[PDB]
């Protein structure tokens, strides 16, 4: 609706991903992706 | 979220994204896959 | 519209050429290519079959571009092309034949005589099955049919065993999404 | 080595208030201010141009450098609720810290403080306010290996408070998004010396 | 915007004309200007001071225009003009002489010896202190310097009083708000 | 610098003209050319092989042109040229087929279906195996990949032999300096 | 942010030999190597590109980028008494350290190693040496958030003994002056991702 608003980050990095690991699928990591390790400020990225 | 949501009980308490996907500038290269399996559908059975 | 971008047509290209000399752009001609459909496909001995009979199964399997491709599309036209590689070990005298018999009628309630091809294991049959109907095109996989167009009735003198593929002649597809694909079986 | 530099925005800080939020982000800009004991209750300050400098992931490549000349520039955005109610201004005060108590932007009415430079901010209406802080140096340029010499404060402050329903919901609130950059800049001298 | 008026850029002229002939719009020449700083400024004898001791404290009084715009501005630059009138009742011979310091620093850090001004109560001082300085200009107040800039120190033979008053010469302040100001003293 | 001589750009031509008209000059026709790689290759019946399995060996012996001068250069590009020649004694029936794989990926871990060829002993396996890859071209010998670029995997009915020989395609080597090589073997 | 980036020339190492110094810097060049155990006993060795960014003090106003493209300069220079005879080779092997052992830069005899490309050395004579390698990677461009990829290694090499008087003074030595930097350089992409 209009009365839900926000900011919303993307941000794009190549290369590898914090990952976790099953002996049948894969996932990715939340905890390496916090403000702090990864802060998206100079990265390419947009804000909605 | 760079921003939380702002939502009063007016309305729903969060929101949904979607993420439509397609290509431009396409290109391959060969085509044989990189499997040990070739390709098959999962054709649905009658139960699980 | 809303559109960006973080900052091409020829690099494409380029790489492609110190790459690869095959610019593909058009799947048309992917059609026109064959790919196996059967590794040993076997065969009852001085008799014959409707094509069918393997077709609809390896075309469920998406085993190749003109069934896997038609699991993405709903209509085609053109005529098909068939390969029949000989490897049975043991063999008197081995003719191969090939006739003609509406797509999905019975070998009983269809006549063995008109335009055929024969040859003798020459090892191998190399056939090219035209678009003769009666809509303007086909559904791909439309279960209700007496038989709108035409396909391959297949003959040998013994208990045969053979590798197959197939092809398209115009052959071509209209536009659908795409299903659920199958992966490994990593059963416990 | 290379040609060109970053002049990428970059964040700092966000914050958010709810209706009858009494704390020094409210009790919005006293009138007066008698006692250096009740100054004027501010809500945020960003001491520039270190914080920048500092926070701002910049300093890795951009080190090695001692003098500098620049002119900040700063822009801040909301995208909050409504039936909130109220506004808002931001202002710089060079060498607030250090000069005479009596010429800080603080220790002074609302009046006085208004009077310094900058711009204000609508809670619903200004959503995306901007402003450019000049070279406020009295010095011909700014050190690196100290940082030391923030040559201005950056105080926001309130203007009314946050006025909204009764009882506020918890989306009932603001929220802000602040970003700090710079041009006009010029940068001259190699050192090792580093900045801690 | 939206602006609106109750219905002048020369009645202002005018009346000034026929009540004022003084069309005062700019307030650098009011700079120029001088006014008093203080009644009856004491000294010690056959001594010096840096003016500083006494400037810092009717600096906070803003009881000139001098101190009372600085209360409404940051930066400067210029050469302050500072005046003594001899108001000393008893003295046999009477030098008064003026040198230069460091703005903050103290007499003894400091030497005597330099360009220097000196007369006899003549009863009057009327230096001009130019602008030396080592940033570009000053902030009016900032309380921490090893003196960047230049001032005055102030000799004298005996015990003496003055009366004093100060001014610039370019000078000129940066655009600020203006504190809270003090009335009366109706203590009961 | 600092050059003598005792004392021919076509003498050369010349002599070669009355003894051999072969003017070679350039190696890169020499890579275009076959050679034998090994004699007698021996293969596990009714399977298939990745050639690396083979090709990685008689790369260490320099038995070829192309692997020789390989231990001549560091890098290369574009596609090579494989043959096979049946020599086994006793079939039934002999498929003789030909996939492709990723350099080093493994038998198991790779497809079986794709663009192929297939023969029948006509004796001979004639293929062309072009220059997909990742980078821009490849290090001859890096031990570290995960199937960077294209290569062969061979299927035959039966336990078979064969004689085998390679070449290059456009095929072409980076310069380097020459190992040690091996010459008699005299044990006593 | 800014426009132009870091060519700065920048020194590596300085090594230094004495007549008689029988050592690994010595046994200059074996004629032949039979034995994976008795290599050409080499004198020095760079793992390139790496090293450079990395003591080259260039990273912190280098970092936050992934991919590069860039052709690697070096020189060296020498001071180094008169009295001492010899001469030396300098060359690159690219990924020496994962081909076949039998294609290394080690394991082969002098004639090949001198095969490979470079320049020499006379310890009296060539006072200034310079050098060019170029993009001799197979990737088209270096990663450097993980800096793993050294696509090359650089060896010198002994051709004949530190030859000189008998029993040799203090000053009887020699001694060298590396530097290492880059041109033909372009950088794209930023990231957040840093070398550690």
């Amino acid at each position: 609706t209009a009365f839900h608003t926000g900011r919303l980050e993307i941000f794009f990095e190549p290369g590898s991903i914090p990952t976790v690991r099953t002996a049948d699928n894969l996932g990715p990591d939340q905890t390496q992706l916090n403000g702090t390790i990864a802060p998206s400020d100079n990265n390419y990225k947009y804000i909605l | 979220p760079i921003t939380k949501l702002m939502a009063p009980d007016t309305v729903s308490q969060k929101v949904s994204i979607v993420v439509w996907k397609w290509a431009e500038d396409v290109v391959v290269v060969e085509p044989k896959p990189l499997t040990s399996g070739p390709t098959q559908v999962y054709n649905p059975p009658a139960v699980a | 519209e809303n559109t960006i971008s973080f900052f091409p047509e020829r690099m494409n290209n380029e790489a492609l050429m110190r790459g690869c000399g095959e610019q593909i752009v058009n799947l048309r001609p992917l059609l026109r290519t064959f790919r196996t459909i059967n590794d040993n496909w076997s065969l009852a001995a001085n008799t014959k079959t409707p094509i069918t009979d393997l077709t609809n199964t390896a075309d469920a399997e998406g085993r190749d571009y003109m069934s896997y491709l038609s699991f993405l599309y709903r209509f085609y036209r053109g005529g098909r092309r068939y390969k029949f590689f000989n490897t049975t070990p043991l063999k008197q005298t081995c003719y191969v034949r090939s006739f003609l018999i509406p797509r999905n009628y019975t070998a009983d309630e269809i006549n063995t005589d008109g335009p055929s091809h024969i040859t003798y294991p020459n090892p191998v049959h190399e056939v090219e099955v035209p678009f003769y109907s009666q809509y303007r095109k086909i559904p791909i996989a439309s279960t209700s049919d007496k038989g709108y167009d035409s396909s391959l009735m297949y003959y040998t003198n013994v208990g045969t065993q053979q590798i197959v593929a197939r092809a398209g002649n115009d052959f071509t597809f209209w536009m659908i999404g795409t299903p659920q694909l199958q992966g490994i079986t990593k059963e416990v | 080595s290379i040609i060109q530099f970053l002049q990428r925005p970059v964040l700092i800080d966000n914050i958010e208030i709810v209706a009858g939020t009494t704390a020094d982000n409210n009790t919005a800009l006293s009138r007066y201010v008698l006692d250096r004991t009740n100054p004027q209750k501010y809500i945020k300050q960003w001491t520039l141009p270190s914080t920048v400098l500092k926070a701002g992931g910049k300093a890795q490549k951009l080190a090695n450098f001692k003098y500098l000349r620049c002119d900040v520039q700063v822009k801040i955005v909301l995208n909050a609720n409504p039936f909130i109610a109220g506004r808002l201004y931001l202002a710089y005060s060079p060498y607030d810290d250090k000069v005479a108590p009596e010429r800080r932007i603080i220790y002074t009415s609302r009046a006085g403080v208004t009077g310094y430079p900058g711009v204000e901010l609508d809670f619903q209406l200004d959503n995306s306010v901007e402003m450019t802080i000049p070279y406020a140096s009295f010095q011909e340029a700014y050190d690196l290996v100290s940082g030391n010499e923030d040559f201005v404060q950056l105080y926001l402050f309130t203007i009314a408070p946050v006025l909204g329903p009764s009882a506020e919901s918890a989306n009932s609130k603001v929220d802000l998004s602040v970003y700090m950059w710079l041009d006009n800049i010029s940068l001259v001298i190699p050192t090792y010396r580093l900045n801690p």
